RNA sequence: GACUAAUCGAACCAUCUAGUAGCUGGUUACCGCCGAAGUUUCCCUCAGGAUAGCAGUGUCGACCUUCAGUUUUAUGAGGUAA
RNA sequence: AUGGCCAGAAAGUGGUGUUGACGCAAUGUGAUUUCUGCCCAGUGCUCUGAAUGUCAAAGUGAAGAAAUUCAACCAAGCGCGGGUAAACGGCGGGAGUAACUAUGACUCUCUGUAGCCAAAUGGAUUA
RNA sequence: GUCCUAAGGGGGGCUCAUGGAGAACAGAAAUCUCCAGUAGAACAAAAGGGUAAAAGUCCCCUUGAUUUUGAUUUUCAGUGUGAAUACAAACCAUGAAAGUGUGGCCUAUCGAUCCUUUAGUCCCUCGAAAUUUGAGGCUAGAGGUGCCAGAAAAGUUACCACAGGGAUGGCUUGUGGCGGCCAAGCGUUCAUAGCGACGUCGCUUUGAUCCUUCGAUGUCGGCUCUUCCUAUCAUACC
């Protein structure tokens, strides 16, 4: 068991079902199925959109050279490299069990 | 001994350090006890002081859902089959099917019974 | 695995609990008799579908050292191996190896006699189709051993050898040929491995009469040098899975002919004996 | 219990009790306790609603008041008998004596009242 | 969709139970729960068990279960 | 949870004590000059906050620069009618 | 009985007690009649049983120039290992077979128009 | 910072790195043709024997982003039409076919103005003076919840009390829903689509059976007495 597995089994934590768990999702404002990750998911909505409302703090603690089209890239995949690490970290204690 | 807290009692039952806990719980209470009991004490809305709802009760949301269906090819397949052999032989299942008082049921098959089960007399046809 | 085909490789490489048909591999030592490539050439014929075969030299003694075995079974899946050695204390030496966990599990050589030996190009018969399972027969009073020795030993790597793919149901066309493995307990025996094909003639009855005639190889056999495996790796070798499609049994729970699940109830027997009526006041005289 | 045990699966198994009035639910319910848990009573229609019952921890137990299937053959005598109505609030008991006396043999009714020589209801009343 | 039963002796009554307003499916062998522990409550005189169903390419409604 | 001087889920008397309340009620002459406002922006919410905006009194500075919920001209969007 | 149950701020203090198991104190049930479903051993009760496993203060030993640090030792209790008021609890049985014994796992199987037996009665349908 | 009808699956065609010989610019290095080329390229893994009419590279078809059923395996379920999971079958994609292949991979969370830790030589101070330990300040480093500490302050009041605040509508009535067809007409007549009253057609016992009554959160009454409405039971007329 890994350390979410046992943590679930604790908490009486039930896994999620096929259907709650599908890679869809109705946007109201379109009216248009989309999907919540992937390509052209909505974690990464409005990268390519023509007009993006910033705020001025946002680009004054903003770094030179970035822009406002990569953060949710950047967000992604630091919660990509979370995720990753805890794997790796799970699979270096069922290794050693 | 160790001592009644709850933190002792955690620590000698050996427990996750760290884990969350629901509030209520303790010797006599477990979480999904807790939440159980916690059942019968639902049901009453979170009021300002001039008694106007903020929060609703549960199952009470009043909010009106996106009442959508996405398309999909499941929608156009048959869920349910059966095979010609399959059917005669649940008809002869059906046929030197006995009854017996000490044989109880506990769970019925789901099938074509209006395959399998055998027509009407012919007068009353 | 990144890439989706070494991804099923990978699946098709994880232990299941119906495991696949056991895979061999056929290899040769440096000095490889000619009557012993033969001779492997022969059960490669036989057994070809789930079979590999090496081309190179190899310099592995396998009663001293297995890590190139052990190598070989993890880099090529292979549960069966056939080696073949030549020798001047040992001639020609087939030597018959089975594996467990990509670690050698028993080994088992064969001496082959070589002035006996026919191969299966010098009859002149209608052969066996590639990928045909083989009938089998095992004759003899030497592996009815109550002691598990070499030719009970001989006669589970040799069934493990012509088993092929299990399959629930068979063709009749698929009873025309059949291996028989004879050996006597008795200087040393001989284990002769015979193919022959099968005929059906009338006989005036239900049953048809069977005759025989002989397909090839012909060979005869000294059982040689042992490795027996070690009694908790046969104890995990010996361990058999359950399939999800054997239902484990309930007590009073059925399944009846129409598929419903059916609970039994005990009920007892009946014993008023105990029983005192009430004295009403109209039974008393 | 061996219910309970083919219904293990379930939470609890429930049992509910069914029949005429004054046929014996509530004393078997109480008798299956060991504590009068249920109202008895031998007027009919004591039970009034439906009463849950804890016997075991995967065991409850329903009391039901008592059903009577309407019948076209079923007349009031034959009802009165079978013990569906008190006999307080009918009109003219007496005449419901005879179906007694034939239900009865002669001399148990005899024994039971300590008196004979009689020709028929009216007399023996 | 939910209205609140209310439950108890009081004036002040408990409210977590749940009917369901709506015709509702329970399917086979449906056994109710007990009332301590019944939330929702669906019931009989709205359960169904067939449906009118049309077949758009041949134009026949049949009632099917 | 009855009784304990008409006082009882903790009697009566005096004091700390003018205890605390964000809740309720009330908060005393006249005239004159100005005179309002409801997500604007940020923060975990309800039992949340600041803050922009709108105002009045004084001043001071050359009350210097002029600006403007308007039109026109040039050019965008709407090329949409025609 | 240098004891139980109490009370007191304490006391060379008081009560039970001018008392001693046919007594005192604390409980549950509540006349009489009826009456103790079967089976244990999880929580709990207690054990004149092994352990130092957890292990405070005091005490012991070492280092340093000392403050100090590190080690053992560590009563009761807990824990471990036993017998139960078996109270709560849980609880279809009956035979086996085999794993050896700890967890068993598997196989088979369950359906008298007023009597008999009990020290007159067979009752709570209690005056 | 960009770009993509995503990856994948099936089928078909072709052969790669390099060297030599040649071709205006083109000259070591651009593109083209031939020959020789066991893979010495590419793709995956870490061969001591991976793959050559392919596992490489380009075309065609699917891209439907995680299907359905199960009395079966494992786990769970106070929301038990079971859910998740494994296996099996069906379906699906592709190909002429033999066949091949898919129907996911993972993970408790919280702080970063936080937690743990190291060094200061030529840093400062310990305020009667100095030295050696020690301690504080300041500065500069290192790592990131396996080895970075920690993250357990419940109920009840029908025994009660206090300070306050409260207590859809010119609606409705007598004729069902869904789906199909017809249809006077409205429109349209560079598109012949779209609405459509009146209807109609399908689903919802030879006078029977009586052995299928299907859930109180919402509460009404009774007496006495007066008047109004008509949507008329009776009396009057038709
Ligand atoms: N002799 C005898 N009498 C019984 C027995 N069981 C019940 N009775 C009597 O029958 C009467 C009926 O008892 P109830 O428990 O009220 O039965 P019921 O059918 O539930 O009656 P309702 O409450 O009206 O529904 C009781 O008064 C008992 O005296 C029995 O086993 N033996
Ligand atoms: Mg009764
Ligand atoms: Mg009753």
């Amino acid at each position: 068991e890994t350390k979410w597995q046992a943590f679930a089994r604790r908490r009486g934590i039930k896994p999620k079902t096929r259907e709650q768990r599908r890679n869809l999702q109705y946007n109201p404002t379109t009216g248009q199925w989309e999907r919540k990750w992937g390509y052209k998911g909505a974690n990464k909505r409005g990268e390519t959109d023509p007009i993006i409302e910033v705020s001025a703090a946002k680009e004054a603690m903003r770094p030179e050279g970035t822009s406002v089209r990569g953060d949710k890239r950047r967000e992604i995949r630091a919660r990509v490299k979370k995720n990753q690490k805890q794997m790796l970290r799970n699979q270096r204690i069922a290794a050693e069990k | 001994g160790t001592g009644k807290k709850e933190k002792n009692r955690l620590l000698r039952e050996g427990r996750t350090p760290g884990d969350p806990h629901v509030k209520g719980e303790n010797f006599y209470r477990s979480a999904k006890k807790i939440k159980t009991l916690n059942i019968l004490k639902e049901g009453k809305p979170i009021r300002d002081s001039k008694g106007k709802i903020v929060k609703a009760a549960s199952f009470q949301s009043k909010e009106v859902p996106k009442a959508v269906i996405e398309p999909n090819r499941k929608w156009f397949t048959n869920t349910r089959v059966i095979s010609q052999d399959t059917l005669q032989s649940f008809r002869e299942a059906m046929a030197e099917k006995q009854k017996d008082p000490y044989t109880v049921l506990l769970k019925s098959n789901k099938l074509p019974m209006s395959l399998i089960r055998d027509g009407p007399k012919l007068e009353d046809g | 695995p990144r890439n989706a085909r070494s991804k099923r490789a990978l699946e098709k490489r994880a232990p299941k609990i119906v495991e696949n048909p056991k895979t061999c591999l056929f290899l040769r030592g440096t000095t490889c008799s000619q009557i012993t490539q033969d001779a492997m050439n022969d059960l490669y014929a036989m057994r070809q579908v789930h079979a590999k075969r090496f081309h190179k030299k190899n310099a592995i003694h396998p009663f001293e050292d297995a890590t190139s075995l052990c190598f070989f079974s993890e880099k090529n899946d292979c549960s069966l191996m056939v080696f073949g050695s030549s020798n001047k204390k040992r001639p020609h030496t087939l030597t018959f190896v089975r594996m467990f966990d990509y670690k050698v599990l028993d080994m088992l050589e064969f001496y082959l006699d070589p002035d006996t030996y026919r191969s299966i190009s010098q009859f002149k018969t209608s052969k066996i189709p590639i990928g045909m399972r083989p009938m089998m027969v095992f004759a003899g009073t030497a592996f009815e051993s109550p002691v598990p020795n070499a030719f009970t030993m001989a006669k589970s790597m040799l069934i493990d050898f012509f088993r092929g793919e299990p399959s629930d149901k068979i063709d009749v066309e698929g009873l025309r040929f059949v291996v028989v493995v004879t050996a006597d307990e008795p200087q040393k025996p001989i284990l002769r491995l015979r193919v022959y094909g099968i005929r059906t003639k009338r006989s005036g009855t239900r049953l048809p009469r069977v005759e025989v005639e002989e397909h090839g190889p012909r060979m005869d056999f000294r059982l040689g040098r042992m490795r027996e495996p070690d009694p908790a790796m046969l104890k995990e070798a010996m361990k058999k899975a359950k399939t999800p499609q054997e239902e484990r049994t309930k007590k009073n729970i059925s399944m009846d002919l129409l598929g419903d699940k059916i609970g039994r109830i005990h009920m007892g027997k009946t014993d008023l004996s105990k029983l005192q009526t009430r004295k009403m006041k109209g039974l008393k005289r | 219990r061996q219910f309970s045990v083919l219904h293990k699966d379930r939470k609890q198994i429930s049992v509910g009790l069914i029949g005429y009035p004054n046929v014996g639910k509530s004393s078997i319910i109480n008798a299956l306790r060991g504590k009068a848990v249920a109202k008895v009573a031998p007027i009919p229609g004591e039970t009034k609603v439906w009463q849950y019952v804890t016997l075991m921890k995967r065991i409850y137990l329903i009391d039901c008041p008592g059903i009577v299937p309407p019948n076209q053959h079923d007349t009031p005598e034959d009802l009165l008998l079978r013990g569906v109505v008190r006999v307080e609030n009918v009109e003219h008991p007496e005449q419901y004596i005879p179906a007694v006396l034939r239900k009865v043999k002669q001399h148990h009714m005899e024994r039971t009242y300590e008196l004979r020589g009689w020709k028929d209801h009216i007399e023996f009343l | 969709m939910f209205k609140v039963v209310k439950t108890g002796k009081k004036t002040h009554k408990k409210g977590w139970k749940r009917i369901v307003t709506k015709p509702t499916f329970v399917g086979p062998d449906f056994t109710r729960r007990p009332v301590k522990y019944e939330r929702f409550i669906r019931p009989m005189g709205l359960r169904y068990k067939k449906a009118n169903v049309t077949h758009p390419t041949l134009n026949v409604t049949v009632q099917l279960p």
